[PDB]
């Protein structure tokens, strides 16, 4: 007599070198306005869920592992092709069993070697890499590695407005619904054409299929590191602009140069790469990396309660003998005060309560969000989150996304936990990174 | 031009919608330009370049029969048809030279220079209401209307006050929306719009009408403008003392027991 | 347009019926219209878009023909054919300027925009009963009839208090049932109809008349105006101290013993 | 629940409501929490207030507490088709995570639609009894 | 299930609040004995149906 | 008599819809699916269900 029924139960791993964030409330803005700067006052309380956490930035040592697997299948791709010699074993169709399926490319060939291959597998292998006559260098090209990834938007798809059958989308009576309803709707699509250009367009259609949701990219992933000379002008920059990315020394050292999209490109890599390891058959949906969101940044470095206004224990720069705890320039042109004048390795200064590290200084980080001065107030408190998704026709102002935290080319003003910084989202620079973050499932009484 | 699908998403999504509400109030404001916190729509006191102040813009859109406004009756407002003001009684009462034209539809009637009263707007009339967000259970602020007023000059030196004429806020959110003035007297570079400092409530002013069942001004139960201004305080009390009120973060009873 | 089936139904089941009744008596009361209780009805001073208060809605339905008042002889007061009360009589004896309007049946006389007095109605006439559920024994209260009083000026400045005509409940209650006025003045959501608040006893008023056997009014047993107000405070007393007696809940008599 | 103060003996909250301005996370749970985590009243009811609203079925009116009589009221309006849309409201009482602290009061008002549901109502179900008098 | 017993109550509240705008009212009642559901009706339930 | 006919699936796509600029796209796919929350409460549901 209505007793009840349940389903299968199944857990939540976790996640390598990740650390795990407690609920709370967090007041958002200094009441104080400096009385030298312009900046008016600001304030808001908000309230934010659980997530794990990123414990150091993003090395080199995992771009380049990304790197080296899209390098390795451009090449399967490459090696079978009429041009070059289409190989039968290295693309399989055909099951086991022996039915016919939608093609892949096998993982389980190893590559050949330099030398080993035959002449025209050798013809094949070098197609991506890159010669300069001037020099005698090899290096990856930089615009022959592409990544399509293909996303959902489940939000847009759950609107009232958003919905097929013209009977729901009106839920009162005395305004009727005609059936002749027509609703813009707009998505993104990347087509390769005969001679090898990537056309990147965004189309509108009226709803009728629920493919419109669907999205697609195309964007280049080599690093940007050509940004250390153009940066600085009239300064001897151009000794790290080769060696940064190369040399073995630096492996540990934070990455620097990539721009929005490419973070974006490899916070959807990572899903991937993890789900194709492991099985989760009943009732676990999995819930993919992301790029944190303001408000998450926020309480993860104002340690929770409103009274820090730097993430350390106390009040003061210096520590209890004469020590700097953060990677950031001190004194006018003293950028070596503090112990190093580059970004710095990982793990050197103390870390906070939580156990995040390096949390002020060395590379800013990105976010989500949007730019607009009046951006407080415009979201509400429970998970605050504005998204905008640009359109290629849009002028180059509405543009722009929040990047929060500084970095060591800042002065000790931006250091402070809450205060606001805008860059393009096409162009990097020499002092952003960023950190993955991901939502949990965990149970309240617990 | 026109703009972009994904634009049009961006607006629906921001406006506020007050249909349901279980505690509204009506309030109006008299914001004072003569002070440092106001004195951010009189930047220029005449027509520079491109900087351009409120009213300057104000007089730039009707000028092109774009733009719609109403004229002020004294006690009652509303917005119909029949209230919309012409532009030939206007000009004629309030004394501006004007010549016809020489293009038919670029210009309605050619304007001056400085005819144009633009040092000579001093105040504001704001008309905002809080409102009580069911879904969220947070107070909220919005703007419907912007009145401008001027002064002149009288024989007996009777400085007056008269207004010009009623503005919906809709109509004019879009023309404003992209224009670029400072933000304090001792920063200047142009980082706020001023479609942003309506939004923030960064105006201050005197409290002067509240709508009461006998609909009457403060001024009739008030003498002079020294027993005027001390009733705006109380009033800012009961609005103040609904917030703190309302929420019941931290007494000091349950601690000790 | 019509109700539909199950509405008409839901209306015979909420009327109340006095048909039986072991003790039921009859009040007049003067609800005056200048405290803030009663400001209720006298929210618009004059019409302003939709926005209509209760006098200008009866101003409004006996233009269309669609309703029915009688004149007030003093005394006596009797709802029959004879004492109908013809609209030309009327309107001349009070002094508006009226014209032949333009169509037929929509209009019968042109009223202007403020010629109609709004503004100058002041006080109410209510007549209500308390009777004595038979079936369910409780008070309760029923209303009656509803009488509009207005002021004018005169050569000796004589504060005159002139009544206008009587109204039936009956006939009234389907054409204010759904239009929306605030409850305070300090909240201003529509949430109420006018409809309502007779129902629920909001109104607070003096005592003018009862149903005595002599059939006198109480000005004449009153000689001033201070007096007069005396009288009502035991008047009070008397139907206060009848639902206490009935009633027999706690006494201190019981526990001691 | 026993006395007139929100608060507990020693620094807890008794429902699952948000105290403190944009401060949901004071009473310990942000989105409905588990059922039997708080304690109870003296009948045995549980999570009375809080958590989720609760459904009922008599009809909005600002009138509606004269309308009915003493004995077990029950006003009851079953809506049709072609009436309007104002007539089909009906009244929702107790409140939910929602609410600010005034609104957690037993006796207060509130009310939804028929047709459209919400993120913070849920519902019970109650039977009557055949009982003896003498027991 | 559980049970609840007979009795009185005075339905609504007498001051109110200085605040808000909603006016005061009262009115009691009784009413019978009935049972009642001790937790709200869960997602197992409403999975079985 | 009387018969009626009403669909009984629960409205889940009510967390997205109430509130607007917000991250509440973790629930609507769990709240009913997921076994760890087979003992929290219903949500969504309509008075005619």
């Amino acid at each position: 007599e209505l007793t009840g029924a349940k389903l299968s139960s199944w857990n939540e791993p976790s996640p390598f070198g990740m650390i795990q964030v407690p609920r709370g409330s967090i007041v958002l803005g200094n009441k104080e306005a400096d009385s030298l700067w312009g900046i008016p006052a600001e304030s808001r309380p908000i309230s934010v869920d659980a997530f794990w956490m990123d414990r150091t930035e993003i090395t080199n040592a995992q771009y380049r592992q990304f790197v080296y697997y899209v390098r390795d299948s451009i090449i399967r791709e490459r090696l079978a092709d009429p041009a070059y010699g289409g190989n039968e074993e290295y693309k399989i169709t055909e099951n086991k069993f022996g039915e016919p399926v939608t093609p892949h490319l096998d993982w389980s060939k190893p590559i050949p070697s330099e030398k080993r291959a035959t002449e025209e597998e050798i013809a094949a292998i070098n197609s991506v890499y890159y010669t300069n006559p001037v020099t005698h260098d090899r290096k990856l090209n930089p615009d022959q590695m592409v990544y399509r990834y293909e996303v959902y938007d489940y939000r847009s798809a759950a609107l009232r407005e958003h919905q097929l059958k013209a009977a729901k989308r009106n839920l009162n009576t005395d305004i009727k619904v005609d059936p002749n309803a027509v609703v813009m709707i707009s998505k993104d699509t990347a087509f390769v054409d005969e001679s090898g250009n990537i056309i990147s367009e965004t189309i509108t259609r009226p709803l009728s299929s629920e493919y419109d949701f669907l999205n697609t990219y195309i964007v280049p992933i080599y690093p940007d590191e050509t940004c250390w000379v153009n940066d600085f002008p009239n300064a001897r920059t151009e000794i790290y602009t080769r060696m940064y990315f190369n040399h073995p020394g630096y492996d540990d050292y934070p990455v620097v140069g990539i721009s929005w999209e490419q973070a974006q490109a490899f916070c959807a890599w990572r899903s991937e790469f993890f789900r194709k390891g492991i099985r989760l058959p009943e009732g676990q949906i999995m819930d993919d990396f992301r790029l944190p969101t303001e408000a998450e940044w926020e309480y993860a470095a104002r340690m929770g309660d409103s009274n820090n206004k730097y993430p350390w224990s106390t009040e003061d720069l210096r520590t209890g003998r004469g020590c700097f705890l953060g990677n950031f320039k001190p004194g006018e042109g003293d950028y070596t005060a503090d112990g190093h004048l580059i970004p710095s390795r990982v793990s050197s200064f103390s870390p906070n309560d939580f156990g995040l590290y390096d949390m002020a200084g060395n590379v800013a980080e990105w976010t989500s969000t949007a730019f607009s001065e009046s951006g407080l107030k415009q979201m509400s408190d429970i998970n605050p989150e504005l998204e905008y998704k640009a359109a290629l026709t849009d002028p180059y102002i509405l543009k722009q996304k929040v990047v929060r935290g500084g970095s060591w080319k800042d002065v000790a003003r931006f250091i402070r936990s809450a205060t606001r910084s805008h860059e393009y989202q096409n162009v990097g620079r020499s002092y952003i990174g960023f950190r993955c973050v991901r939502t949990s499932i965990a149970f309240s009484s617990g | 031009t026109t703009l972009s699908n994904r634009a049009q998403e961006f607006n629906r999504r921001l406006t506020q919608k007050t249909d349901n509400a279980p505690w509204r109030r009506v309030v109006y404001r008299r914001v004072d330009l003569m002070e440092e916190s106001n004195a951010v729509l009189y930047y220029p006191p005449r027509p520079i370049g491109d900087r351009k102040n409120l009213f300057s813009t104000i007089f730039g859109l009707i000028n092109s029969n774009s733009l719609d406004v109403y004229e002020y009756l004294d006690g009652f407002e509303a917005f119909t048809d029949q209230y919309k003001i012409k532009f030939q009684e206007f000009l004629d009462r309030f004394g501006i030279y004007y010549q016809p034209s020489t293009n038919k539809n670029a210009e309605l009637f050619k304007v001056a220079d400085s005819d144009i009263p633009s040092a000579e707007v001093k105040a504001y009339y704001v008309k905002e209401e809080w409102y009580f967000t069911p879904t969220n259970s947070d107070v909220d602020i919005k703007i419907q209307a912007i009145c401008p007023i001027m002064t002149g000059q009288d024989e007996f030196g009777e400085v007056r006050n008269q207004p010009l004429f009623w503005i919906p806020y809709e109509n004019i959110r879009p023309y404003i929306a992209r224009e670029r003035v400072m933000l304090s007297s001792l920063n200047n570079t142009r980082n706020s719009t001023i479609d942003d400092f309506f939004r923030l409530n960064l105006y201050k002013g005197d409290i002067v009408k509240t709508e009461n069942l006998h609909n009457r001004a403060l001024a009739e139960y008030c003498p002079t403008p020294d027993s005027m201004k001390m009733e705006s305080k109380r009033i800012d009390k009961e609005l103040q003392g609904f917030r703190d009120g309302l929420f019941v973060t931290q007494d000091t009873t349950w601690m000790k027991q």
